[PDB]
RNA sequence: UAGCUAGUAGGUGGGGUAACGGCUCACCUAGGCGACGAUCCCUAGCUGGUCUGAGAGGAUGACCAGCCACACUGGAACUGA
RNA sequence: CCCGCAGAAGAAGCACCGGCUAACUCCGUGCCAGCAGCCGCGGUAAUACGGAGGGUGCAAGCGUUAAUCGGAAUUACUGGGCGUAAAGCGCACGCAGGCGGUUUGUUAAGUCAGAUGUGAAAUCCCCGGGCUCAACCUGGGAACUGCAUCUGAUACUGGCAA
């Protein structure tokens, strides 16, 4: 089915995940329907480490897409508002 | 990735002092300088069309100690940026770190200014940085770390920098060993012996 | 100051009944540095005797050309004897980017930013006659508005 | 809406089928001319509704026979 | 030149041919080197140019030029063929890398030793 | 014979510097 | 065989300058008068006359300024064998703005900046320099 | 490399596929495509892009990514969404 | 990534130097060796060959070869030519095709303007930000020159009628 997961971009030991909406049978970086926000596990104390378009994420939950477990924790970390 | 050779032989090919050997004695006080640059250098050259643009470019590289692979990369950013590409090159060569340290008087030579930078003795914006190519951002502070406090060069060079012109786009604090980087340097405010227009024409060949 | 400049020097021949006598042509361009130029062409039996001779004719053909603080007003073409010289104003094009024998004219003209390309032949004598014809054929905004329209700011925009 | 397409009949010698010819003024890529260009399509009809040399309103319908997926609507400005 | 005549027949620049038919996009080729011999150049020059007729790997049999002063080749030697025309011997359009596979470097060379494969004076 | 009819052993004529067939366009150097 | 009567208008203008003449005559057409009105508005030409009833003989009057030709570099761009249609942003600048470029647009013929002022483009007829 | 094709262009009816269709049969009609280049031969994965170039273009499309194709060779079918 | 421990102690080669294209004159050889990308250098007084000294250009890289593009306006759409340099069918008629005087009305395919959908992401550029700075990584945007549909302008081209 459709899923909301992560795409390990970045460099050697400097990862960067782009939250994408893709079919579950893909190659993690390949064919995706729509990328929605990102995530930076090595982010600074700066203003931006995680952006999520929650309107679109909640739009895909209604369509039946399943959220990955690392992605599900980011909804808890953002606390749905801030 | 450095020159590592006779310093003022580079000035002899140009015929002018490039300040890269300067302490107190002007120009050897003796034999030959600002003259014959080799064995057959007593014979005057003819200075062809390529060579006039070449020796103009080589002079600027011998000043700041930048190699050709690196200097051409400054030209890429200088040409892509707005404004006068001939002016932005001397802007980016000015913002280079070892130049900034040399303009403070913290080191008495652009080579010596690299010696202080490379041996992690200078904290720009509070953070120790050993990159000689560090492009210094505007409205920033440069400072000497405590391990280089009065370590026999900082005192000797800063007192030597009293015969300088004390560059207007900077604020050095001789007695607190901390510098302050003011605005971007204006084109007319630097050395002005350099025909910057001969450089841009060379790489645009 | 008048900025003398040497461009090319050859060795032409004559073929008299005994042997051949070599004259040395010398093509020089002079120019003040403010849109005034001039090229001298002269030959003599000696090399330095001709460059002095080409200085003399250079000051006789002084031509005034308008320029916009160091560059052209508008792009212009410069056809003369198989030389299809093209010039671009290059508003801060940063450099006199032009070939041999087309550079030296625009230097002493007092021009600093041009883009140019010598199409066709690259004969030094004709490419100098190309730009000298090419620069004097260029107008000025006040010179065009003096002809028609009668307002320099109204015609331009 | 409907997305019709107009073309002229190039041949009508078939049974319950007609090949049409649509002209289209294409701008040539490399050069700059607006050259002329044809197109042949096998239009389906009812009996023999259009004759020869007539313009006709065509609409792309469901796929009929082998390389034949066009159908006419009207035969405007017919053989007379 | 009539743009309506160009739509009918486009501009067609003839493709420039390679100077060396040495199995395209192969910088070096391996040789078998049958019949090392020496020839004389065309009318302006004069020497005994040392060459060899190489049976290449891919199947061609070309003649290549032996660079350097004095060679160590023989009736069978596996040399390495480098492109390059001499324009002084008719038909020689390849050079031989001195210091490769079996063809050794030159003797007593100091100025340009990367060319002709001499290592370095170890004194 | 064959060891003399080799294409090497041919009468070599030298271009004299002055006289018949002496002209050069530019010579060994063209320094201007 | 007069397949482009517009370029027949420009040629008379170009040759009239080289011939040091005063006026140039031609058979009129509404597109010809419309272009000349653009040439009059800019000042390249001098007060045309459209005299004629059934065979309208259009008469421009040439202009010279300092004993030299005013219209010195004129050429038709959108030839009938090859038509050029520039959009709003692809509209040229003849002589870096010093020369005009007569372009027929939806509102009518107007200069290249006047079409750019109205924010529309079309068939660029001629470059006048 | 100037004609190529005869299930080939089309119609009705039967059958078949998840689905339309000569996809496949029977009968009838004799057409369909072609100089804006059909068939034939050689060569080749396509593209986003990459290199170069003032632009326009030319050349090439490894790595990253989408799609197609293939899985010792040729052929077919079953299980199964 | 910081802190501490020594004597500058472990860290410089490569091509070139006749012109093009930055940089020389002395030995050895003597159209013999050899150099080469091209023009051409070597004939017992070489700045082109082979060493030495001295320089130049690059520098943990430097040269050579292979390959594409550029200089090539030497396939020219932007941007060439054809009396003599390569190039006007020997001539004429003529279908397809290309183009076509002038006026009015009309339509609205070509054309122009706006909007929507799409033009995947990453790349190519623009301001930002983060790895000590850069390379790289990355946010937003522009762009993706296109195509289709819808709503207008409708002068010019095309169609139709007179
Ligand atoms: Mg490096
Ligand atoms: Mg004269
Ligand atoms: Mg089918
Ligand atoms: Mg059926
Ligand atoms: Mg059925
Ligand atoms: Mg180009
Ligand atoms: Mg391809
Ligand atoms: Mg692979
Ligand atoms: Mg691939
Ligand atoms: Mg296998
Ligand atoms: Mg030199
Ligand atoms: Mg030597
Ligand atoms: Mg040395
Ligand atoms: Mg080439
Ligand atoms: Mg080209
Ligand atoms: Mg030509
Ligand atoms: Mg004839
Ligand atoms: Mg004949
Ligand atoms: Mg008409
Ligand atoms: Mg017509
Ligand atoms: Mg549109
Ligand atoms: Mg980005
Ligand atoms: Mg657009
Ligand atoms: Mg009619």
């Amino acid at each position: 089915m459709v899923t909301i997961r992560l795409a390990r971009h970045g460099a050697k030991k400097r990862p960067f995940y782009q939250v994408v909406v893709a079919d579950s049978r893909n190659a993690r970086n390949g064919r995706f329907i729509e990328r929605v926000g990102f995530f930076n596990p090595i982010a600074s104390e700066k203003e931006e480490g995680t952006r999520l378009d929650l309107d679109r994420i909640a739009h895909w939950v209604g369509q039946g897409a399943t959220i990955s477990d690392r992605v599900a924790a980011l909804i808890k970390e953002v606390n749905k508002a801030a | 990735a450095r020159y590592l050779g006779p310093k003022l032989k580079l000035s002899r090919r140009e015929g002018t002092d490039l300040f890269l050997k300067s302490g107190v004695r002007a120009i050897d006080t003796k034999c030959k300088i600002e003259q014959a640059p080799g064995q057959h250098g007593a014979r005057k050259p003819r200075l062809s069309d390529y060579g006039v643009q070449l020796r103009e470019k080589q002079k600027v590289r011998r000043i700041y100690g930048v190699l050709e692979r690196q200097f051409r990369n400054y030209y890429k950013e200088a040409a892509r940026l707005k404004g006068n590409t001939g002016e932005n090159l001397l802007a980016l060569l000015e913002g280079r770190l070892d130049n900034v340290v040399y303009r403070m008087g913290f080191g008495a030579t652009r080579a010596e200014a690299r010696q202080l930078v490379s041996h992690k003795a200078i904290m720009v914006n509070g953070r120790v940085v050993n990159i000689a190519s560090y492009q210094v951002s505007p409205n920033d502070v440069v400072s000497i770390r405590e391990k280089a406090k009065k370590q026999s060069r900082v005192k000797a060079a800063l007192e030597l920098a009293e015969q300088r012109e004390k560059p207007t786009w900077l604020e050095v604090d001789a007695g607190k060993m901390e510098g302050t980087f003011k605005r971007k340097p204006e084109r007319s405010d630097l050395s002005a012996d350099i025909n910057e227009h001969l450089i841009v024409e060379l790489y645009s060949k | 100051e008048l900025q003398e400049k040497l461009i090319a020097v050859n060795r032409v021949s004559k073929t008299v009944k005994g042997g051949r006598i070599f004259s040395f042509t010398a093509l020089t361009v002079v120019g003040d540095g403010n849109g005034r130029v001039g090229f001298g062409y002269g030959k003599a039996r000696e090399v330095p005797a001709a460059i002095q001779k080409a200085m003399e004719k250079a000051r006789r053909n002084m031509i005034n050309v308008a320029l916009n603080n160091g560059t052209l007003q508008h792009p212009v073409k410069g056809v003369h004897t198989g030389s299809r010289v093209f010039m671009q104003p290059a508003s801060e094009g940063t450099g006199i980017i032009a070939g041999g024998a087309m550079r030296a004219v625009l230097e002493v003209a007092g021009v600093h930013n041009v883009l140019a390309k010598a199409y066709g032949s690259t004969n030094p004598i004709n490419v100098v006659r190309a730009t000298i014809d090419g620069l004097e054929n260029m107008n000025s905004p006040e010179m065009v508005a003096a002809k028609r329209g009668k307002s320099v700011e109204e015609i331009l925009g | 809406k409907i997305r019709t397409l107009q073309g002229r009949v190039v041949s009508d010698k078939m049974e319950k089928s007609i090949v049409v010819a649509i002209e289209r003024f294409v701008k040539h890529p490399i050069y700059g001319k607006f050259i002329k260009r044809t197109t042949k399509l096998h239009v389906h009809d009812e009996n023999n509704e259009c004759g020869i040399g007539d313009v006709v309103e065509i609409r792309e319908c469901r796929p009929l026979s082998k390389t034949k997926s066009w159908t006419l609507v009207r035969v405007v400005e017919k053989a007379v | 030149a009539t743009v309506n005549q160009l739509v009918r027949k486009p501009r067609a620049r003839k493709v420039a041919k390679s100077n060396v038919p040495a199995l395209e996009a192969c910088p070096q080729k391996r040789g078998v080197c049958t019949r090392v011999y020496t020839t004389t150049p065309k009318k302006p020059n004069s020497a005994l140019r040392k060459v060899c007729r190489v049976r290449l790997t891919n199947g061609f049999e070309v003649t290549s030029y032996i660079g350097g002063e004095g060679h160590n080749l023989q009736e069978h030697s596996v040399i390495l063929i480098r492109g390059g025309r001499v324009k002084d011997l008719p038909g020689v359009r390849y050079h031989t890398v001195r210091g490769a596979l079996d063809c050794s470097g030159v003797k007593d060379r100091k100025q340009a030793r990367s060319k002709y494969g001499v290592k370095r004076p170890k004194a | 014979e064959a060891l003399l009819h080799d294409p090497l052993f041919r009468q070599r004529v030298e271009k004299n510097k002055k006289g018949k067939g002496s002209y050069m366009r530019k010579g060994k150097h063209g320094n201007r | 065989s007069m397949q482009d009567p517009i370029a027949d208008m420009l040629t008379r203008i170009r040759n009239g300058q080289a011939a040091n003449k005063a006026a140039v005559t031609m058979p009129s057409s509404k597109l010809k008068v419309a272009i000349a009105n653009v040439l009059k508005e800019e000042g390249f030409i001098e007060d045309f006359k459209v005299e004629g009833d059934t065979k309208p003989e259009l008469e421009l009057t040439l202009k010279y300024f300092q004993g030299k030709a005013v219209v010195e570099s004129i050429q038709r761009v959108s030839r009938p064998g090859l038509r050029i249609y520039k959009r709003k942003d692809e509209l040229p600048k003849v002589m870096a703005g010093l020369g005009i470029a007569v372009v027929s647009t939806s509102k009518g013929v107007m200069t290249d900046r006047a079409a750019r002022q109205a924010g529309l483009g079309g068939e660029i007829i001629c470059y006048v320099a």
